[PDB]
């Protein structure tokens, strides 16, 4: 598993710098990101691009199959990560013109986080919905680097619980989203008998959401073993095609979202959900999907994070699907 | 204005699977309301799985009895307004098997314990139930919540009923 | 069995403040991000900017030859005086499992709603014929419009560019500057010299100088004509807003900076190769595959087409190759 | 500062194909420079062809000899000046068949008919060869051109010298 990057030349006419991770090359212009491998070379849009890469990286690989698009995209080893150009393509798989390179996690992600840094100009929010940042077209002006280094934020319990992540407020920097100004903020009752506040607690968990500053970013409010509930707020379209390596769940907490959904290993179209509020589907292990959110929404995610699953699944020890009726 | 849409037992709006080659099945889709609505009071029927872990759905409807686990459980009130009262066991070896998972009705008889306090939820709103205790509910009006738990001794499983099948 | 003409202007939404539309099957319908497309049975979105610089090359060209795909599912092909609408035909996993719809129309009748669907939906200081550090944003409600940039009138030459009653020449007067990304261009005409009497037909003109004043992007359009040879030039930037599936051979000759071409199988939409040409480089799309540009810098470009409208059946009969030579 | 990138005989960039899965033949991948470096003065040379109709690749160099066509033909000029010479004939159809196509080349000799005009063409200038006119060209330096016209009597064809045939 590699762990050869390198910090390549500044680009005298675009102001950005050029980066390689193992065989892979990294360059961007005023319009696009392109790729190049031993073999190939791949062109995405930069906005596309970024906003794909600020998940990779916010996520730290995610679960599974991070896809940027039809080619491009790493797979999460947890410790190790698979880089490929075409490696879930049909038409590179069958022609055997994929690409695949494995480095070390930290390696990688050291590589992004500079690609992300060196990428991301003024004004531009690549976490946030298209209507509420700038672009990131022309030649390097300025960085973001504010917007790209946000801290992650993970309960070990539960929000708001002593020495736990803290419910947002506008004091500690996280105001209500535009989108959500109808959101009801009041913080249900909780009373507690002398020597047992630690242990009573509640939040306004719709109120939390409202209040988050990125868009499609999962996060853990509420932890049960290896049960994760992952809330978060969306708007537009999930910058990613995710293929998970085991099942997850989507419950529709307001609003509404469309979700496509592929086949993981060809890419081929295989349904569309609309999941409204009260909505819960399961996304099986086997396709990928990429949600669609026309208001920002807010949506709950849930994770088994159990590290077993992926092997379990390949094996067959472990269903695809987790329920069959 | 910005108008934020969310559900009620009353007022929900189901969507689903359109397919172009696959089996509506697969993404095993309820809502959440439809599956309170139709249940037993404080019924806990699971809406999602995944190995061990489960969401449950339940409609809260006038009192509940007690229960307790032998694991935490987080319960998120999904509409209408939700009193969620808690009680440290004196011996809850004596009411839930420590190898057990999932919630445990533990009866209508108060258990013997101390007050640890009362939280009320309104939609959106989640409270911890910890490990230790036992809670008990009471909705005035019928109201809809949701679990975050294991699959165990209180949890319904009913797929084929509540799920696409297109 | 006939083509199709019904077509229906339907509700504004009074959040949006867009109008939805109705042609045969097909309803068309925009939100704040998105254009969302209903047909029996299916549905699919396309971000609203994607979708309208698409709908712009649609209208402007009339049709075009062949197949506009606006993306891997959605898009027509035209059949010269009548016209399909599509989800799926040019998408394997649709057609495999019998879900593709097409329905046939009669071309004006689709245009007109094409038109009033490209009017309704592009909002003020939006240019989708434009690149887009050229222009503004498609995002948000319904905000006025930008009728005179989707309203351009085709320029075709008869003959050649400059000849007398034909197509004139680009210049700052008849209000075509040089565009900013061909700001170095050389703008002289060449010399001219008429004996009397035949200056009607000793005719010259500056084709990069007219290219690097074109006010939109990839906008083929005929500088030169000899019979069904169109020399069809254009300046590019960004990215072709179609996957073109021509119905016929054609050619490109890149005249300045560099484009490469996203190549893929026409029927499937499998990628089959990727071209980089720069200055001077010449190569043929083969009638089986489709194929959509990335030009970093704007390009000037010249399409070269066969309009023989022969060509189609020819190919579709096996008796015209795919691949117009062979060695 | 903005460089718009033109190509010359003695400065070009030729690209190609990549293959993910297909054969780079089915492109026809030449460039025009390339070509017009390697081949005589005033050889055109078919670089694309559609049917009857093709584009040919020429060097100018020196004086060439005459052509006149049954049907309008274009010339822009790539790189480099070049003079174009118009005669109107008195007699086409002495010299060239009305029912052919394509350029027909009719001798160094001056045709018989009246001087109609002369252009001189700098890169990117593109002038009009018509129909009942005979054209000659001058070029000082080598130069690079191309035709719109119809393959014929002067058209050379050589795809498997000047494309891209291995990936
Ligand atoms: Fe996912
Ligand atoms: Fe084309």
């Amino acid at each position: 598993a590699r762990t050869d990057t390198e910090h390549l030349a500044i680009n005298n006419e675009t102001g950005y710098r050029s980066f390689r991770a193992g065989g892979f090359t990294f360059t961007r212009d005023e319009y696009f990101a392109r790729l190049t491998w031993p073999g190939g070379s791949h062109i995405i849009p930069i906005d596309a691009f970024l906003r794909a890469m600020m998940r990779d990286v916010a996520w730290g690989f995610f679960y599974g199959v991070v896809n940027f698009d039809h080619v491009f995209g790493t797979i999460n080893h947890y410790g190790e990560v698979t880089m490929f150009a075409g490696r879930f393509n049909d038409a590179y798989r069958n022609a055997g013109r994929d690409h695949e390179e494995r480095f070390k996690s930290s390696a990688l992600m050291a590589v992004f986080k500079d690609i992300l840094s060196d990428w991301t100009v003024e004004g531009y929010d690549p976490f946030a919905a298209p209507m509420e940042t700038g672009l990131p077209w022309g030649i390097k002006n300025g960085n973001n680097d504010e917007a790209i280094s946000r801290q992650r934020v993970t309960a070990r319990r539960m929000v708001g619980l002593p020495g736990d992540t803290p419910v947002r407020t506008d004091a500690n920097g996280f105001p209500v989203n535009r989108q959500f100004a109808d959101v009801p903020q009041e913080q249900p009752v909780v009373e507690a008998e002398p020597g047992f506040e630690a242990e009573v607690s509640a939040y306004n968990l719709f109120g939390y959401l409202s209040r988050s500053d990125v868009t499609w970013n999962p996060s853990v409010c509420s932890v049960v073993g290896d049960s994760l509930f992952c809330p978060t707020s969306e708007e537009f379209i999930l910058p990613v095609e995710h293929g998970n390596d085991r099942c997850e769940w989507f419950l529709q907490l307001s609003d509404e979202i469309v979700w496509d959904v592929k086949d993981k290993e060809s890419g081929k179209p295989r349904a569309r959900v609309t999941a409204r509020a009260g909505d819960i589907c399961c996304m099986p292990a086997d396709i990928r999907h990429q949600g669609y959110s026309t208001k920002r929404s807010m949506l709950l995610v849930w994770e088994n994070g159990s590290p077993k699953i992926p092997q379990m699944i390949a094996d067959g020890t472990a269903p695809v699907v987790p329920v069959t009726f | 204005d910005v108008v934020t849409e969310f559900g009620a037992l009353t007022d929900y709006r189901k969507g689903g699977v359109e397919i172009i080659d696959d089996d509506p099945r697969n993404y095993v889709f309820s809502n959440v309301f439809e599956v309170a609505a139709n249940a037993a009071p404080y019924e806990r029927v699971a809406v999602g799985k995944n190995f061990e872990y489960v969401i449950e759905s339940a409609r809260a409807e006038g009192t509940s009895g007690w229960f307790s686990c032998a694991h935490d459980e987080f319960v998120l009130a999904m509409d209408g307004q939700i009193e969620v009262h808690l009680l440290k066991l004196d011996n809850s070896d004596a009411y839930v098997d420590p190898d057990s998972e999932g919630a445990v009705a533990i009866g209508e008889a108060l258990p013997e314990g101390r007050k640890m306090g009362r939280i009320v939820l309104r939609r959106g709103h989640m409270a911890l139930l910890p490990v230790g205790a036992a809670y008990r509910f009471y909705a005035e009006q019928p109201a809809a919540m949701l679990f975050q738990s294991i699959e165990g001794a209180v949890t319904v499983q009913k797929w084929g009923e509540i799920c696409q099948t297109e």
